[PDB]
């Protein structure tokens, strides 16, 4: 994911590497809406 | 008949721990709790707190973390303790019952059913540097 | 040739708090059994939960009696697991070694006083925003429960975490003044002929009451 | 362009407004999460708007003039009282300002509700545009509308500690342009608390 | 102390006496507070318990009563052994009981 | 172009007029990547905490941490000791810090490098904070006779709401910089 290489797994399970998230129940889903197109009509 | 005798020391120096007591006499300490009760020189009562009849007592929140009461229950003998005892901490003190089995903290000094009818005859505690 | 590896200039010291086993020495050694043996419990929080202790009131007593007046208060402390009240039970004695809890802890309360003498009480918990009530009309507002005395006398309260964080701290670090988790009340709502009746108190862990980061500490 | 908004029994519509300017998420994250114990009760009586007053900007008033309201402000009546009276509140955003231009004054202003803000220096206002903003233009439009969510690591917000959310209105144009216009052009903004949930009860005095 | 009592008030004998003891909306009426007595050189006794009632041993002539934040201590004869401070003390929601000065009654 | 100024990224894509834009390779510019590196942090000498906020303000992590109010990290600290270091969690008492239980290791190389987990009790952590960030924003503490440097890594880290950044104002027009060169 980061910046790691190490193309063998971890020794370590995750659990004792890293912390581990717990669930419940932006701004490149703002990026791709950007209005690229022209306004008004290109001639020539 | 009932009397309270109380013995300790007088003319202590400041910031010394003041070891008080109330020697009960005429009733068992199980069957009527005892209040302290301080009075400075001239006109004053600062109420300081009470032992129930159970272990559970109470002291006056703005004179507490320098008080502690125990209880001899066949002795019977209730004592005080004082922390640090400043040049303001002189005054008379009294040991005081209350006619029902629990008025450790200062709620007894006003009550709609409950009051203090027996008072020691007081022990005048003189601190100065 | 031989496998090359590089030995790493760092990470190769003890942790002293890493998934090791320690290499086999004096092996081939069969215990005598020890299976079926009775109150074998896995991990703490599950003797805390179902193991209530008592807690410490004024005068080093687990009660607190019933004052004679109609309306006063009686025990109020501050709900972090160092708490004057529970420094002598098993679930503050725990708690102190880690570092942060997560969960609701539970009080029992039973009466002790005679069949003559019924007795009406109230504990109310109290959030860290302002001062902590002194009155019953003054707490009813905040989360509370009522109760009277019965031929059953245990009434357990579930005295609810809620904070502003996931999880919250279990030593009370002495930068702040007025504890973050807020007060808890117990009150003299009204009462029968039962003057100086011990109410003793229990304490105990919630249905969820979740413990991390433990941590060392002189005790 | 006519935007007519409404949130609860209060209704601001604006003749002539740009669009709505939703800022880091369209709708309000999980609520009821696992600290609260699920005693989270949501408030529906207080989501209104309120008109508070802000600077008066004169074409004396250069560059880099910032005035920032911390978010959320005293208040009267439903979210007022109710800070004091519940513990752990928490509420979105949705922001309005408006300022009348006359559209002969080109003079331009910038909003931006900013993330615990802390007083942004000379340098910090150029790259202040990253924050959710709308900066009207009078001669383009008069108002500004703007709503975010509430945003901090603290799963719910003691406002009696901090604020997490700031308006930051400053005049991005130099100046203000008065080429037959109005004098000084003086901004309010309808603020509107919406999604607002409370926690824990105080005892009441 | 923590109330508002009338200094010290005077009689002759067999004259009404009623000394008041003013506190305030936390520390009186919500409980009736409690009278005491000392005479100089000796120890307090209590005259009037609950705001209203006598305790057991004290004479008929201590009459107290309980109105709105102000109590009132009514000896409804005077006679030479009641001459004595007299103190008023009341419960506040402090938790810590508010005492009076003290009302010096003295006998012409 | 010509849209108003509502607030809504707009982008010309260098084919407005002709041309057609290349495929531009992104990455490391994102804010794993870009974070992952270590930093070098001056170390209160035999005690310190470890407040990703103590990176120095001008320096690639320490200032693409701080362009970004909340974020999430696990810590990798390297630190270089003189004896035994110990490191409490989050929420752990002075005298603590002291202690074999608590996991401390042994001198046993140049550099001890330990992975730390994310111990904080709030959602996320934050660069700024309304009302010095509290006391709370912590990752635990460490403690060795002496400790001759520090260094933190933000190890998966993911970052919310962008604060702003800066760039050295030059005195002159086109500032400029001695380039590495032969």
């Amino acid at each position: 994911s980061g910046n790691t290489g190490s193309i063998i797994n971890n020794y370590y399970m995750q659990q004792y590497q890293n912390s581990m998230d717990t669930q419940l129940g932006w701004f490149s889903k703002l990026a791709s809406s950007a209005f690229s197109g022209l306004f008004g009509a290109l001639l020539a | 008949q009932v009397q309270l005798r109380e013995s300790g020391p007088s003319l202590v120096k400041p910031s010394q721990t003041l070891f008080l007591t109330c020697t009960v006499s005429g009733f068992s300490l199980t069957s009527y709790s005892v209040n302290w009760v301080r009075q400075t020189p001239g006109k004053m009562l600062e109420c300081l707190g009470g032992i129930a009849t159970s272990g559970s007592t109470g002291y006056n929140p703005v004179l507490k973390s320098r008080l502690r009461i125990t209880k001899d229950n066949s002795k019977s003998q209730v004592s005080l303790s004082v922390s640090n005892v400043t040049p303001e901490d002189t005054a008379t003190y009294y040991c005081a019952k209350w006619s029902s089995r629990g008025g450790y903290d200062c709620g007894v000094h006003s009550s709609d059913y409950s009051y203090l009818d027996a008072w020691g005859q007081g022990l005048l505690v003189t601190v100065s540097s | 040739g031989i496998f090359p590896v590089a030995c790493s200039d760092g990470y190769g010291g003890l942790v002293t708090t890493d998934p090791k086993t320690a290499d086999p020495a004096y092996g081939k050694v069969f215990n005598p059994p020890r299976n079926m043996l009775p109150g074998r419990f896995t991990n703490f929080l599950d003797v805390a939960e179902a193991c209530p202790t008592f807690l410490h009131f004024e005068g080093d007593v687990p009660y607190v009696t019933t004052k004679t007046d109609s309306d006063r208060v009686l025990a109020q402390f501050d709900l972090s697991l160092a708490a004057k009240h529970m420094s002598n039970t098993f679930l503050a004695g725990l708690a102190q070694y880690y570092t942060q809890y997560s969960g609701t802890i539970n009080l029992h309360f039973m009466f002790t006083g005679p069949t003559d003498a019924k007795a009406r009480y109230m504990i109310a918990y109290a959030p860290p925003g302002m001062e902590p009530p002194k009155t019953p009309e003054a707490a009813a507002h905040c989360i509370h429960a009522e109760w009277d005395t019965g031929l059953n006398s245990k009434f357990t309260f579930s005295i609810p975490y809620l904070s502003a964080a996931d999880y919250a701290y279990t030593a009370s670090d002495a930068a702040e003044t007025t504890n973050v988790q807020g007060w808890v009340c117990l009150f003299q709502i009204t009462h029968g002929k039962a003057d100086g009746d011990a109410l003793v108190v229990l304490a105990s862990a919630g249905k969820d009451f979740e413990l991390r980061l433990p941590v060392d500490a002189r005790t | 362009r006519i935007l007519t908004t409404r949130n609860g029994h209060t209704t601001s519509t604006t003749q002539s407004s740009v669009g709505v300017t939703y800022g880091y998420a369209t709708a309000e994250d999980f609520v009821s999460g696992p600290n609260t114990s699920g005693l989270e009760t949501r408030v529906v009586q207080a989501e209104r708007f309120f008109k508070t007053h802000l600077f008066d900007w004169v074409t004396s008033d250069p560059f880099g003039r910032c005035y920032q309201l911390e978010l959320p402000t005293d208040h009267k009546g439903v979210y007022g009282s109710l800070t004091d009276s519940y513990a752990y509140m928490r509420n979105g955003w949705d922001v309005e300002v408006t300022a009348v231009g006359n559209q002969f004054n080109g003079g331009c202003l910038l909003v931006a509700m900013v993330p615990e803000l802390c007083s942004i220096d000379k340098r910090g206002l150029y790259q202040l545009t990253l924050f959710p903003h709308q900066f009207i233009n009078p001669r383009t439009n008069m108002t500004a509308h703007i709503t975010v969510p509430f945003v901090g690591v603290n799963r719910y917000d003691q406002y009696k500690v901090h604020k997490p959310w700031t308006l930051v209105v400053m005049v991005v144009a130099p100046l203000t342009v008065n080429t037959e216009g109005a004098p000084q052009i003086k901004v309010y903004a309808n603020i509107a608390p919406t999604n607002v949930h409370v926690a824990g009860e105080f005892p009441s005095k | 102390a923590v109330l508002t009592q009338p200094s010290s008030v005077s009689a002759s004998l067999g004259q009404r006496v009623s000394i008041t003891c003013s506190g305030s909306s936390s520390n009186i009426g919500r409980y009736g507070a409690t009278w005491y007595q000392q005479v100089p050189g000796s120890g307090l006794r209590t005259i009037i318990y609950g705001s209203s009632r006598r305790p057991s041993g004290v004479p008929d002539r201590f009459s107290g009563s309980k109105s709105g934040n102000t109590v009132t201590l009514t000896i409804s004869s005077l006679q030479p052994e009641d001459e004595a401070d007299y103190f008023c003390a009341a419960y506040d929601i402090s938790t810590n009981a508010v005492f009076g000065s003290g009302t010096t009654l003295t006998l012409l | 172009t010509s849209t108003g100024e509502s607030a809504d990224p707009v982008t010309a894509t260098v084919e407005n007029y002709g041309g057609e834009t290349q495929v531009q390779r992104r990455q490391h510019t994102d804010v794993s990547f870009i974070l992952d590196r270590f930093v070098k942090v001056t170390p209160k000498d035999q005690i310190n905490v470890l407040d990703l906020m103590q990176t120095p303000a001008h320096t690639l992590v320490g200032a693409l941490l701080r362009t970004a109010t909340y974020y999430f990290a696990d810590l990798e600290v390297a630190v270089k000791h003189e004896g035994n270091l110990t490191w409490v969690p989050n929420g752990a008492p002075e005298t603590a810090l002291d202690n074999t239980t608590n996991p401390t290791a042994y001198h046993k190389a140049p550099l001890t490098r330990l992975a730390l987990p994310y111990t904080a009790p709030h959602r996320v952590l934050a660069t700024v904070y309304n009302g010095a960030l509290p006391t709370s924003f912590n990752y635990g503490a460490i403690k060795a006779t002496r400790v001759t440097e520090l260094l933190y890594r933000m190890k998966r880290a993911e970052t919310y709401c962008p604060r702003p950044l800066l760039a050295i104002h030059p005195s002159e027009a086109r500032h400029k910089q001695k380039i590495v060169a032969p």
